[PDB]
Order: structure tokens, then C-alpha cells, then sequence
DNA sequence: GTCGAGTCTAGAGGAGCT
DNA sequence: CGGGCTCCTCTAGACTCGAC
């Protein structure tokens, strides 16, 4: 089964091989195998030996039409089809007028012509345009909905809108959520918020109900960039700002649409009022959100035809339809996650609090005798003072006694005449000392300086904190830095003269991003290292600086997520919602609660077409030294299913190596870059990652990071940074960019691409956005339109890769539902009797989709080397490696210890294999 | 100034100068609290009962006598009690009683009845605070918590009261970092671990956890099972007695160490005295008038007073601001001839040594509502 | 019986036998249970309060239960012998040596006062007079019996040290009959002590006879003399301008034996003890589901008061149910001020369902205001 | 009338992920 | 020209409203 190319690199096994592309197929030619071989000498990459791999044989599913293409472009038409006939029935259909007055009852009402207002359970309608409006105060609960469907108008009130009660279960459950729900599409501006107050999308079990996007298909259609988005709100080449428009839902409407403007409710009584205000003003808000609906409806109509029209392939649509229905188990060990994390945090908040404060209190001292002009870190502060403005003895004789004196004092007790109205804050304490402190008839007041912190502009004054001997000085132009005395002897950031300190010289702090950013704050992550090296040092001496630093860096990230994770929309499913399953199961605890987080991504919320999300997709990984971060470990299996997932290998570097090779000749390595791409393995340290890690000397994790930034326009100021950074230049820069070169097919392919008149992606041909064509924009923003070209195409890698696990699940009926898939990875659900059918399916799923980006590229093979994953995970709860154990400062014995939770395996091929004999079916 | 010194010099400490060495106040055999160190003690017994019982789960109050039974155990050490009538020696080590070292003889005696009181529905504990005897005689006031975790959950609910335990004694400390704890094992090899206080000269036991097993519950029960055995869910099981017993004379002198310008900085919830009151220049009648009735509404709210007003040594306000922080006064008020005339009063914190003006209707409200949110 | 409820109710501790009225005044044993021991604490803290908060120069003393010992004839207090010693003898010179050199249990609280003397006249600038409070246990021979002694030994000049006595004695009278369901049954009466000096005590009615809760004595300088045989000046207080050795007057009580009379007094058969003695004073239950929101309710509720002194019965935590009726008897037996009750109506609108005691009458209050009345409550009877 | 306290709103830097 | 996002806290600034 051994196979060699012409330039006698493995490729796939003659098994697979005449399954995947068939017998035939056209060589390259004599002459494309004289360029390689030249090319590869060149470089010295001819006379490496190669380790062949052992042979690999299955029995593929039948892959259906005349090649690869067909098989994949029939998959995603049977996927979205009914998905489609649904969306071109909101295009064509015409809505009655909007009903004079909104009912008032519970549940759903139905408005036929002319306002008659019937209610009914659910819509019951195949497409729907959505719109959830939640009271903030009353937490995170659906209060009412307006749904626009063919013929149709609908509103929903909810239980705690209509009915008045002292206070409702603040844990939710699917009877406290929207009824709505064989395929239906339900269409929002922002429907993933609309789908996670659903009832139906709990449930453990699948449901075929998908929901489509208006602001992920005008990301699609007309997205604009981050930097392309500040623009377009200052102003509201320059050609592109009249065809494009930020994600909001009035700013869509009138450019899409471009009617009358849209109205907002100026109050904002959803998220500035009470339900009261709501009870009270519920007609305004009611017309306000059937208008929001309206106005989503009529872009909608306009957006659906351009996007099939600039992304054709049915797999775009098919794995935007799937990328939305994201799904997160969790347990009652969630609410103990909790609990604990926001335990250690108040903990370790109250150790650095008690410091700070006692450093504030000791600070004020300085006040008497005017002793802060001579403190090298206080002395800029204000230290005003307010005055106060305006506008034996007997028994019958010490009652006598006592009464008088409670007399006298009630006497002036009523001497409040002269009182003002309003109670002055602190007079008597310095100017920078009132700010630090709430003010006394604050609900939340707590004594002494509360208010204080760490990432305030007075800390590193209180603690005194102090680089290689210089204190920290602020300016608002520069942001932190040092001051050196003597005002030149110092070598650093170079010193600023405009902040003109007298007799001092302003020298930023070192910053990991060069002299071009400004330090916010001396206690980052960063400074870690020089805290430790005895560069930044703390006034009180000792540990308490380090300490501090520790302590920030354990809560920095739960700090910015507690609340995300802490508002995270848990709903607990009843014993009567779980499967069997799970019920039978012998890990079951009886008296345990279950339930599940519906992330609110919304897919290709990026002009690179990503989807986006505020908290799961930027959840950090379990370390031992933060707080909260098992926060994905907590995504824990229900008993009797376990999360079968895979990370692709190298995957932008090897659709880059295609790429280039592609454009070369129509082999595999016929680049310098493709062949060390493809010649290399993680677990024997020598991939494309380890193999510059060890050159430069720098974890796997950071050498991913350099060789990203390297291939996606670094230029030669960021390398001069990084040389100065590591070595304290540009002419190692020009030699590293030179090695007509190694990594110069890719780069004109990318460039080819980019400055096309249309840019499209290689594989599935979905074009880039309006605002970033050549004909709107001359040149501009080339960095952000040549990195798309390879990021998209990462998306479409994932929508191939969505297609084919769907189809594999539904065909040979795996039990196992998509889970979450960040950028790269692909979590799924799986139950324990298929976790080994779902690791050859996702193995499976791999090799065809690699073998796709060959075959639109006109390569016709893949090498063994890239043509299965490293190794497919079966855990039990959501965590970066198997044989991983948190042991974080909120949760120090592990999960093993405390939640009870083994670890996993990591299963090659082979083993799969084995274990399945190699076949899919039971 | 040594803080031994000082604290003799504000009546913190009692004794003689050869009592006030490090190993007379460590062993406890002579009276070591004067007044303010005795009002502190009780404050820090007062909050350990709050925290350990009223807001705990399932704990309660037990008061064991003094002296245990007279059995002729060889191990013992502690003293007996000998009749001077009947003298006026087999059966003294044979009969005569003795004083106990530990609580959890009385707690284990208690056991029983505190099993009905909670319907024997486990876990329980049982708290007290009072006074053990050991040989050197020195007397430590003891604040042992003896819990009787079931045998499934031993490790768990050990783990869980050492973090309680330091997180309490960490939270009225000025240095969290002092208070630590390290796992040890005893003669017989019992799991178990010892919290310390960094002391100037080294580490203290001040509270110590033993997971002890069903032989300590059976020493004192050698009968039916059944009597003893409690209801753990739904299965009896005879409980994993867990032994927490802090040190408060040590604690208090901790904290002695740990808040030590000259300033005791006592958490507000353990300072004996929090509020003083003194007088301005005239008239003097109507100024002690003002302060008798102040002075009175401010012990009926629960808020420790401190009579200055009635001082007859004259003293500055330097001298009188250095007194009030060296007993640690949280607040220091001031009536003047002015408050006659607007009902304006310049209150002093210790904290921050800043004085300010309030109306005299409002001080009582303050007062409460800063101690009320100093203890969260 | 009194002694039933008692024991019952976790009000009495001990073995049937340790209930004799014999056992009970001797000590031998804990007589007090954890509902005796809180309303023992209450007591004490109300004595302290009234006696050394809103009294004047009046402080806190502390002292060791040991005393060095005299080898004194009437000394008949039990001695403490180390068993080392005992055991390295295995008889005339042990015996002598022990008598000699052991330390005696203290049997009254008035020599650790006059210990305490010397630092508490150096906080008053010397200024008589000024009084020292004590709470602890004592010791005396019945076993070995031990008394939670509560005394106050008051230093007055040679002057006024009757009209002292008799304003000690009055204000006693009147702090005692200020909890009492019955004042008549606490009465004053005259002494004289077994050196002529005279004195008062303060009895109390048991059913048995009128033990005596509290006795005064004017002991005089006599006592202050032996602890200090040294120099007068170290010895003498300051009166105005002159100097004087000030007369030692000894009020001391019992806080067992004031327990014990305000359980008899104090006495369906339902406890009436004074709202500032209480040990229980809020009683939360649960009505019918939802179970899981109303102990949630519960939960904040509890959290609540806790957080503002008021001691709490968790009756919702027991899965014990039985009729409303029953509970009440028992809280009235337990002495509960006020029993609370969270019902389904309590999640529509706040109204919780609110008993007095006193009364046995029904009341709907919102929950927000059940804080209030309940500190209003406790201050009135605190006050007045 | 003029001053002074609340109240959103914008930008900047840091911290997560990929 | 590393990219592409997400949210947080902190602070400066303009605007509004009440009080004497
Ligand atoms: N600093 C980074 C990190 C990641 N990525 C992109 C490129 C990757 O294809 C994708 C996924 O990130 P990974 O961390 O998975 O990178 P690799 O796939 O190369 O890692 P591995 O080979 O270990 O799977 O994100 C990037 O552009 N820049
Ligand atoms: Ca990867």
C-alpha cells in the first residue's frame, strides 16, 4: 500500500487513494518534476530520508457524484436544502398592517387582519423573523417577543410581565423560557440571543430547527473591519463607506433598505427601567420592538439573494446553518464552580485590598505639616480641603438626672435647620483620598477606601512600586513610566520630553508590543518576569509586590469574566427532560441537577467570516494559577456521554503549503515550505512549530505565534521588534524574509488572490466583502484582504468539516450532536457506545477534507503525513489535553479529587482501527 | 517600644516584668490580660462563637465541668484534687478527680444529648469556649469546635474546616500571610493538620485538626452502638470525630502581634473600646450635660463607650489622640461650646487620623452603620 | 414538673439523679443544657451591661481559677497535686509538703479582685470610688462543686460605705425584679457577718425555700490589709484631696442559682422569660411547597436577621413535620418570642404569618418589615 | 443667577481565545 | 502594517438638574 511521489515524499495508501481520487488521473508533467527537484535542492531538502508510515487501510463510505467536489457539493445541498426553501419564503411574502393595540394575556398571540388578536401556543411557522427583549432588572428571562412570519404577527408576554409576585425561582427551567418548536428557520438580527431564551433548544437530544443570521450574512455580504468600523463611525479611497455599514440594526436598515430612519425607544426601558416601567409603558415598547422586527424583516429581504450570490457553494450556507447551534452541558458542580471561584476571588481581592487600604490610610498621614510635596509618589495627587458648608445620689435625683441630659441632647438633635440638603462627601479627607471612598448613602458602602484597586492611577503611587531604582510617574500622554533624576544615563524607552517633569526624564516602561503602544498599568502579566528579576520592585519591600502581581494574575481573567460566566443563561433540565440515557447511567446522582449553556455565537461575525462570541470562544484554559479558569473543564459529560473532539494539525500552515504548492506545480512539497510542512511530526518534536522553536528558543505555543505573525505581514518592523526584544538589526530581518525563496509561491498566491478584481476563496470561491474589493477600496487595507485569503479558507476547512461529520453522525447514526467548534476544533457530544465510532469519523472527516483542499486546488493526492489527526480525544469534560488536571487556586485538589472526574485518552489512528476493525457501522 | 511594653503600659497586659517573658506569657500559668486585653479576649471569643455557631449549620453551645473523672490512666499528666480534710497515696492516683486538659471529653460526653437535640441527623458539632488546665499549673482558655463528620465525607469536611479556619483567622489579621498550615501526624499516625501564626520568634499552633476515628467516640461509650451511632442520610454510621480546637489567649495574642506612630490597628469588630468622648473649654455644665446624653444613647445601641469627659487630669490633644490609639479607639469624639449652638461635633478615626465635622443627630447612625459593615 | 420541662427542652442537663434539688444548688455537674447555657449567657451579659456598662468606673476582672495557697485551717477548698510527684514516691513529709506547697481552688471571687486591685486603682488615677465585676466559676466542696459566681467587689472610703451599701442594696433589688414575671418572690434581708460586721441578702422564693441569690457584706479594710501587709501608700486610695484606705464592700451573687430562679418564676405550659433573657427570640418555619424557593426565602430571611444580633431557631431545617399546633407549644415551651411562618402566599405578596407568645394571637406582616419590628421590639423591652 | 453634583459616552490599555 | 475578535475597568468630558 505504499506510495511515493515524484519528488519520493509518502503519500496516502493505495487503498485509500483509489477511493479518494480513483485510478487515473494526469501526472505533472516532466518538466513540473524538474522545477520541484531544483527548487527542493536548492534548499537541501532533496536528500532528506524519509520515515515512511505505516499503511493504512479502510473501507470509505461511498462518496457520491463523479469526484470529490460532487460528493461534497451534494452533502451540503441535501444539508441546507430545506433550510433555503424556508428563507425564500420570507423574500416573497407580504405582511397585514401592524395591529393598532398589542394584547395583553399570556403565552402567544396571533394578529390576523385588522389587529383581531387569537392566542395560540406556539407560531408554527417554517421561517420567522425573531426579536427577544429580556428586562434587565428581573435578570436573564425573556419578558416579550415579537415574530414576523408569512401572514402573520406575533407577540409573546411573559408569566413575569402579566402576573405581579414578591419574587420568582431565580434558577431557570424550559417552563420559564419562549415555546418554539420537521426543519424550521428562525431569522434574528442577532439570533443567537433570540435562540438561547428557547425552551426547545435545551434538550439533550438534536433538534433540526436551525437559525440564520442578518448581521452574520451582511458580515458576509459587506462586513467591515475593526479598523474599517472606527472609520465609518468618524465619517458617519473612501468608495466603501456607501456600501457598507456597522452591525447595528438601523444602520443595516438604511443601507440595505434605505427608508425612513429607524426609532428607538429613547429611555431604554429594557435596560434602564423596572417592570413596572414596562407594565406601565408597554405599548410604546411593544410598537418599538414590532418596528426593530419589521426593519430586520425588509434587510433580510434585501441581504439573502447577494449572499448566495458573492458565497455560491451550497457548503458556506450548509456549515453556517450547523456553526449555529452551539451546545454546553454542565452539572450542578457549575453552581460550586461558582461559588468557589467567586470565594477565592473575594479572598484574594481582600488580601491586596488590605494592603491597598492600609497603604491609602498611611498615605493620608502625609497631609499634616504639607508633607506629601516631599513623597517621590504622591505628590501630584490633590490634597484640597473642603470647608463644612451651611446654610449615692438619690433615685428620684438620678432619674431627674438622666432625663435632663436625654433632653438636652434631643434639644439639639431637632437643630437641623440649618443643615443643607445635601450631605457634603468627606470634607475633611484630602482631594484624591474623597474619590477612593463611597459615598455614605451608597447601598453598596463599605468602609474605608473600597473603591481602590489595583488598576486604578494611584496604586503604583500608594505602593510605591519602583523599576531598576526609579519611581512610576503617569503621563497622559505616554502612559506609565519612570522617572530618572538628574535633569540621560539610562537606556530604555527613550525619554519623552513632553511631559517636562522638573529635573526628571520620563522613560516609558518596556512594553511587549514596542515604543509604539503606552503602558496602562505596571502590574500586567508581563511584568511577572521583571518583578521576579528584581527590576520592579514594591515600596513595603518583602513579597507584597510579588504577591500582588501573583494575586493579579490569578483574578486578572476572572476579574474581566465573572460577569459573563456568573450571567451565563444556565438552564436546569428537570428530571423529566433528560434521556434514559443519563437516568440509567451508574455515575447518575439522583439528587443532582443537570442542564446546559446555549452559547450566543454568531457565526461569521468577522469579515474572515469567524464566529464570534463574548465569552465561551475566548475562555481561557485551566492553569494551575488562575482563578476560574477550569471554566471549560466545567463543561462536563451528562453520565453516559463523553466529548469525542479533535484539533486540526497546523492547520492555516498547511492550507498556506497547498496553497503554495498548488501554485507551483500539481504535486505535494513542491515548495520548500510545503515539503518542511509536511516532513515533520509533533510528537516526535520536529514539525514546522518545534523545528523554529528550537532555532529561536521559545515554547510551541509561542513559536505558533511567531510563525503566524511571520506569514501574516509581520514586515520588517515587527521582526526588528521581536530581534530587539530577544537580542538587545533589520539587515537579519531582510535575510529572514529572502529565505525567490522559501515561502515565495505562497505569498504570490496570496497576492494573486487578494488583488483580484473579485477575491474568492480557492476551495469554495465565497468572495470577500464590498467594502474590501478593489473597486472600493485602491489598494488599502492589503494586510487585512491578503490574511483573508488564507483565514476564510480556515472557514471553509471548518464548514467541509462540519458537512462531513453531520453526514457521518446522520448515516451510520452515530448518537453524538455537535458540541462547540472554536476557530479550529470540533467538540462533539458523543454517547459512551459510540465515542470510538466518532473518533473514526472525525479521523475520516479529516482526510476527506484535506483531501478536498488538494482537489480544488488541482493536486489530485495527499501525503500520509497530513492525512489523519494527531490523535482524537475521548474526555468526559471539555479540557485542551486528556491527561491534563486543573489543580487551579479555585479548585487546588483537581478534578480528579473534587469533581470526580478521570482522565481521558488520546487515540491515534491505529488505534481506532483496532478498536473499531476499522469500520464505522456496529 | 517593645509591644509587650506597651501593651502593659494600656492595660493589655497584667503581671509582673518577669511574667511578661516570652515563655511565662506562652505557658499560662499566671493572669496575663489586664482590663482592655480581657475586653479584647471577649471580643475575639464573641466573634469566633458568631462565626463558628450562629451562622454555621447545625452547631451548638455545650459548657463541660471543669474536672474530669478520676481514673488512674498511667499516660495522664494533669493534676488531681486531693480533699485537705481528708488528709487532715494509691487512692489518690486510684480516685481523686482531675482537671482536664482538652474540651473534647466534655463534648463527647455531650455527645448523646446534642445527638437528640438535632434529631441525631448528621453532620453536627459541638463548640465551647472555657478553660483547660495543663501541667508546666498553666490555664489556656480553649475554643475547640469537635465535629462529627459521617465516615464518607472525613477528608472532605476536614479539608473544608481548615480553609474556614484560615480564612477566619485571616480575616481580622492586618497580614493574612502570618497565618499558615502544614499537614502533621501524631503518635498514632492520625492524619491531621496545624494551623500556625509567624510569632517574632516562630511559628505557634494556635488550632490544630485531628481526624480522629470511632475508637475516640468509643472510649467514652463502651456499650451498644446503637446509642451512638447517628443518622447519617440514610444509614447509620457511627461518626469521624474531628477535633478543631483553637487557642483564643494564644489568638488574642496573635492578633496582639499582628496589628502592632504607635497604633494598635484591631479590626473594628475585636477593639475593646470604640468610641470616646471628651469636652471642649465652656461651659462646663452644658458640655457634660451633652455627653452624659450622648454617652447614653450610644451604650443603649450596643457600641463600647469610653468616658473621657469625666477625666480630671488635664491633658493636650496630642497626648489624648496618642492614648485613644494605643488602645485602639476607633473613633474619638469631641463636644465643643460650638455644639451648643449647631449640634456640630469633630469626630476622629484612627484609621486615618482625619478629623471631621458631623451634626450630632447623625453620629448614632454612623456609628451603627460602621460596625455593621466593618464585620462583612 | 418544672424538672421535666427543663430537662425536655435542653433548658437542665445530667443523669435523673443529678436533677435532685441537692445536686442542683451543690454544682457537682452540668446542670445547664445548651438552652440553660444561653439563657445563662443572657443573664450574665444583662448583669454586666447593667452593673459595668451603664454603671460608672466600674471594670472588668479576670483571674486565674488557682489560688498559691496559705495552708490555712479553714482552707477546706480542694488542692492540686501533681500526679509526677505522687508517682515518684511510689508518707508524713509528703502529706506535710502537700499541705505546705499546693495550690487551693479558689472559692470565692473576692481575692482575685483584690489581686486585681493594684492595676485597676493605677487605670483610675487612684480616684475612689471605683468598683471591680467578675463572671467565673468557683469552687467549693459539696465531689467537688462549682458555682458561676457573679460578683462585684466595690472600693468606697470610710464615708458614705453604709449609704453605699444600702444604694448597692436597692439597685440590686431593682435589677432582679426588672426580669422577674414576679417580683414579690425576690426579697432583701438583713445579716451580719461572723465578725460582727454587718450586711444584707437577696433571696429568692424557690418552691423549696428562699435561697440566697446574692449577698452583701461590708467587710471593710480588714481583707485589703492581708493582701497588702506592705506599705500603706501602695495600699490607700485618693478621696478628694486626702488619702484613705477604702473600705472593701463585697456584693456577690450566684448566676446558677438566678438561672434557676428565672426558670421558676419564668413559669400550656409555656416559658415567660424576659424578652432580654430569651435564648430563642425568632422561630423560622415553612409552610407547604414549593420547598426548594421557600427555604431560599427562608435562607435570606435568616441571613438577615442574624446579621442584626437576633438569635434564630432554623426550624426549617428539620424534616421532621408535625401540626402548627404542636410546634407552638413547643416554641412557647422553648421560650420563642415570635414564631415565623413562610407560606406559598409569602412568594405572591411578602405577608408572613407572625405569633407572639404573649398573646398566642395571629399576625400578617411583610417580610421587609419583620427586621424593624423585631429591633423595635427587643429595644422596648430593652429600655423599659 | 451660578455653582456643584449625578450621568452617560468615548477612547485607551489589558486579557482571553483562535 | 501579524490577523480577527470579545469584554472589562479607568478616566476625561460634555450635558443635565437641583439647590441656595
Ligand atoms: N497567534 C495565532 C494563533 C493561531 N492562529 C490561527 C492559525 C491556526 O490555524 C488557527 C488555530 O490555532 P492553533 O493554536 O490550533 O494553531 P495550530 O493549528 O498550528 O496548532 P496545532 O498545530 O498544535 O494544532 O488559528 C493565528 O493566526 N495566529
Ligand atoms: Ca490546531
Amino acid at each position: 500500500q505504499l506510495r511515493h511521489n515524484p519528488l519520493d515524499i509518502q503519500m496516502l495508501s493505495r487503498g485509500l487513494h483509489e477511493q479518494i481520487f480513483g485510478q487515473g488521473g494526469e501526472m505533472p508533467g516532466e518538466a513540473a518534476v524538474r522545477r520541484s527537484v531544483e527548487h527542493l535542492q536548492k534548499h537541501g531538502l532533496w536528500g532528506q530520508p524519509a520515515v515512511p508510515l505505516p499503511d493504512v487501510e479502510l473501507r470509505l463510505p461511498p462518496l457520491y457524484g463523479d469526484n470529490l467536489d460532487q460528493h461534497f457539493r451534494l452533502l451540503a445541498q441535501k444539508q441546507s436544502l430545506p433550510y433555503l426553501e424556508a428563507a425564500n419564503l420570507l423574500l416573497q411574502a407580504q405582511l397585514p398592517p401592524k395591529p393598532p393595540a398589542w394584547a395583553w394575556a399570556e403565552g402567544w398571540t396571533r394578529y390576523g387582519p385588522e389587529g383581531e388578536a387569537v392566542p395560540v401556543a406556539i407560531p408554527e411557522e417554517r421561517a420567522l423573523v425573531f426579536d427577544v427583549e429580556v428586562c434587565l432588572a428581573e435578570g436573564t428571562c425573556p419578558t416579550l417577543a415579537v415574530a414576523i412570519s408569512p401572514s402573520a404577527w406575533y407577540s409573546w408576554c411573559s408569566q413575569r410581565l402579566v402576573e405581579e409576585r414578591y419574587s420568582w425561582t431565580s434558577q431557570l427551567s424550559p417552563a420559564d423560557l419562549i415555546p418554539l418548536e420537521q426543519e424550521q428557520l428562525v431569522v434574528g438580527h442577532n439570533v443567537s440571543f433570540d435562540r438561547a431564551h428557547i425552551r426547545e433548544q435545551y434538550l439533550i437530544q438534536g433538534s433540526r430547527m436551525r437559525f440564520l443570521d442578518t448581521m452574520s450574512m451582511h458580515m458576509a455580504i459587506s462586513g467591515l473591519s475593526s479598523f474599517q468600523r472606527s472609520l465609518w463611525i468618524a465619517a458617519k479611497s473612501w468608495d466603501w463607506l456607501d456600501i457598507s455599514s456597522v452591525n447595528s440594526l438601523a444602520e443595516v436598515h438604511r443601507l440595505y433598505v434605505g427608508g425612513p430612519p429607524l426609532e428607538k425607544e429613547p429611555r431604554e426601558l429594557f435596560v434602564k427601567g423596572t417592570m413596572k416601567d414596562i407594565r406601565e409603558n408597554f405599548q410604546d415598547l411593544m410598537q418599538y420592538c414590532a418596528q426593530d422586527v419589521w426593519a430586520t424583516h425588509e434587510v433580510f429581504q434585501q441581504q439573502l439573494p447577494l449572499f448566495l450570490e458573492r458565497c455560491p457553494h451550497p457548503v458556506t450556507l450548509a456549515g453556517m446553518l450547523e456553526m449555529g447551534v452551539s451546545y454546553l452541558p454542565v452539572n450542578q458542580n457549575w453552581e460550586r464552580y461558582l461559588a468557589e471561584a467567586q470565594g477565592t476571588y473575594e479572598e484574594l481581592q481582600r488580601e491586596m485590598k488590605k494592603s491597598l487600604m492600609d497603604l491609602a490610610n498611611d498615605a493620608c498621614q502625609l497631609l499634616s505639616g504639607e508633607r506629601y510635596k516631599e513623597d517621590p509618589w504622591l505628590w501630584d495627587l490633590e490634597w484640597d480641603l473642603q470647608e463644612f458648608k451651611q446654610k449615692p445620689c438619690s433615685e428620684e435625683e438620678e432619674f431627674q438626672q438622666d432625663v435632663m441630659a436625654r433632653a438636652c441632647l434631643q434639644k439639639l438633635k431637632g437643630t437641623t435647620e440649618l443643615l443643607p440638603k445635601r450631605p457634603q462627601h468627606l470634607p475633611g479627607h484630602p482631594g484624591w483620598y474623597r474619590k477612593l471612598c463611597p459615598r455614605l448613602d451608597d447601598p453598596a458602602w463599605t468602609p474605608g477606601p473600597s473603591l481602590l484597586s489595583l488598576q486604578m492611577r494611584v496604586t503604583p503611587k500608594l505602593m510605591a512600586l519602583t523599576w531598576d531604582g526609579f519611581p512610576l510617574h503617569y503621563s497622559e500622554r505616554h502612559g506609565w513610566g519612570y522617572l530618572v533624576p538628574g535633569r540621560s544615563y539610562h537606556h530604555g524607552n527613550g525619554p519623552y520630553n513632553d511631559v517636562d517633569i522638573p529635573g526628571c526624564w520620563f522613560f516609558k516602561l518596556p512594553h511587549k508590543d514596542g515604543n509604539s503602544c503606552n503602558v496602562g498599568s505596571p502590574f500586567a502579566k508581563d511584568f511577572l518576569p521583571k518583578m521576579e528579576d528584581g527590576t520592579l520592585q514594591a515600596g513595603p519591600g518583602g513579597a507584597s509586590g510579588p504577591r500582588a502581581l501573583e494575586i493579579n494574575k490569578m483574578i486578572s481573567f476572572w476579574r474581566n469574566a465573572h460577569k459573563r460566566i456568573s450571567s451565563q443563561m444556565v438552564v436546569w433540565l428537570p428530571r423529566s427532560a433528560l434521556p434514559r440515557a443519563v437516568i440509567r447511567h451508574p455515575d447518575y446522582d439522583e439528587e443532582g441537577l443537570y442542564g446546559a449553556i446555549l452559547p450566543q455565537v454568531v457565526t461569521a461575525g468577522t469579515i474572515t467570516r469567524r464566529a464570534v462570541e463574548p465569552t465561551w470562544l475566548t475562555a481561557s484554559n485551566a492553569r494551575p494559577d488562575r482563578v476560574g479558569s477550569e471554566l471549560k473543564a466545567m463543561v462536563q459529560a451528562p453520565p453516559g456521554y463523553t466529548l469525542v473532539g479533535a484539533d486540526v494539525d497546523s492547520q492555516e500552515l498547511w492550507i498556506a503549503a497547498v496553497l503554495g504548492d498548488a501554485h507551483f506545480a500539481g504535486m505535494h512539497g513542491c515548495t520548500a515550505f510545503g515539503w518542511m510542512t509536511l516532513q515533520g511530526r509533533k510528537s516526535r518534536g520536529t514539525d514546522l512549530h518545534s523545528k523554529t522553536a528550537t532555532t529561536v528558543g521559545i515554547s510551541r505555543e509561542h513559536a505558533k505565534i511567531f510563525n503566524y505573525g511571520r506569514i501574516y505581514g509581520a514586515g520588517q518592523p515587527f521582526a526588528e521588534r521581536l530581534l530587539m526584544q530577544f537580542n538587545h538589526a533589520a539587515e537579519k530581518a531582510q535575510q529572514m524574509y529572502a529565505a525567490g525563496g522559501t515561502e515565495s509561491e505562497m505569498f504570490n498566491k496570496l497576492e494573486s488572490i487578494a488583488t483580484s478584481d473579485i477575491p474568492r476563496t480557492p476551495v469554495l470561491g465565497c468572495c470577500i466583502s464590498r467594502a474590501l474589493e478593489p473597486s472600493a477600496v485602491q489598494e488599502e487595507f492589503m494586510t487585512s484582504r491578503v490574511n483573508w485569503v488564507v483565514q476564510s479558507s480556515a472557514v471553509d476547512y471548518l464548514h467541509l468539516m462540519l458537512v462531513a461529520m453531520k453526514w457521518l453522525f446522520e448515516e451510520f447514526a452515530i448518537d453524538g450532536r455537535f458540541c462547540i467548534s472554536i476557530h479550529d476544533e470540533v467538540r462533539y457530544l458523543v454517547r459512551e457506545e459510540d465515542r470510538y465510532r466518532a473518533a473514526l469519523a472525525l479521523q475520516i472527516t479529516n482526510l476527506l477534507t484535506r483531501c478536498m483542499f488538494a482537489y480544488k486546488l488541482g493536486l489530485n493526492d495527499l501525503p500520509q503525513s497530513v492525512a489523519f489527526f494527531s490523535a482524537v480525544d475521548i474526555d468526559r469534560c471539555l479540557r485542551k489535553e486528556v491527561t491534563m488536571d486543573c489543580k487551579t487556586p479555585s479548585n487546588p485538589t483537581g478534578m480528579e479529587r473534587r469533581y470526580g472526574i478521570p482522565q481521558g485518552e488520546a487515540l491515534d489512528i491505529y488505534q481506532i482501527i483496532e478498536l473499531t476493525k476499522g469500520s464505522l457501522e456496529k | 517600644e517593645a509591644l509587650v511594653d506597651l501593651c502593659r503600659r494600656r492595660h493589655f497586659f497584667s503581671g509582673t516584668p518577669q511574667q511578661l517573658s516570652t515563655a511565662a506569657l506562652l505557658s499560662g500559668c499566671h493572669a496575663r490580660f489586664g482590663p482592655l486585653g480581657v475586653e479584647l479576649r471577649k471580643n475575639l471569643a464573641s466573634q469566633w462563637w458568631s462565626s463558628m455557631v450562629v451562622f454555621r449549620e447545625q452547631v451548638f453551645a455545650v459548657d463541660s465541668l471543669h474536672q474530669e473523672p478520676g481514673s488512674s490512666q498511667p499516660r495522664d499528666s494533669a493534676f488531681r484534687l486531693v480533699s485537705p480534710e481528708s488528709i487532715r497515696l494509691e487512692n489518690l492516683l486510684k480516685t481523686s478527680g482531675k482537671l482536664r486538659a482538652t474540651l473534647l471529653h466534655g463534648a463527647l460526653e455531650h455527645y448523646v444529648n446534642c445527638l437528640d437535640l438535632v434529631n441525631r441527623k448528621l453532620p453536627f458539632g459541638l463548640a465551647q469556649i472555657g478553660v483547660c488546665f495543663h501541667p508546666v499549673v498553666g490555664e489556656k482558655t480553649e475554643a475547640s469546635l469537635v465535629w462529627f463528620t459521617p465516615t464518607r465525607t472525613s477528608s472532605q469536611w476536614l479539608d473544608f474546616w481548615l480553609r474556614h479556619r484560615l480564612l477566619w483567622w485571616r480575616k481580622f489579621a492586618m497580614s493574612p500571610s502570618n497565618f499558615s498550615s502544614a499537614d502533621c501526624q501524631d503518635e498514632l499516625g492520625r492524619k491531621g493538620s496545624k494551623l500556625y501564626y509567624s510569632f517574632p520568634w516562630g511559628k505557634e499552633p494556635i488550632e490544630t485538626l485531628w481526624n480522629l476515628g470511632d475508637q475516640e467516640l468509643l472510649h467514652t461509650y463502651p456499650g451498644n452502638v446503637s446509642t451512638i451511632q447517628g443518622r447519617d442520610g440514610r444509614k447509620n454510621v457511627v461518626p469521624c470525630v474531628l477535633s478543631v480546637s483553637g487557642d483564643v489567649d494564644l489568638g488574642t495574642l496573635a492578633y496582639l502581634y499582628d496589628s502592632f506612630r504607635k497604633v494598635l490597628k484591631l479590626h473594628p469588630c475585636l477593639a475593646p473600646i470604640k468610641v470616646a468622648l471628651d469636652v471642649g473649654k465652656g461651659p462646663t455644665v452644658e458640655l457634660r450635660q451633652v455627653c452624659q446624653g450622648l454617652l447614653n444613647e450610644l451604650l443603649e445601641n450596643g457600641i463600647s463607650v469610653w468616658p473621657g469627659y469625666s477625666e480630671t487630669v488635664h491633658s493636650s490633644l496630642e497626648q489624648l489622640h496618642s492614648k485613644y490609639d494605643e488602645m485602639s479607639v476607633l473613633f474619638s469624639v469631641l463636644v465643643t461650646e460650638t455644639t451648643l449652638e449647631n449640634g456640630l461635633i469633630q469626630l476622629r478615626s484612627r484609621d486615618t487620623t482625619m478629623k471631621e465635622m458631623m451634626h450630632i443627630s447623625k453620629l448614632r447612625d454612623f456609628l451603627v452603620k460602621y460596625l455593621a459593615s466593618a464585620s462583612n
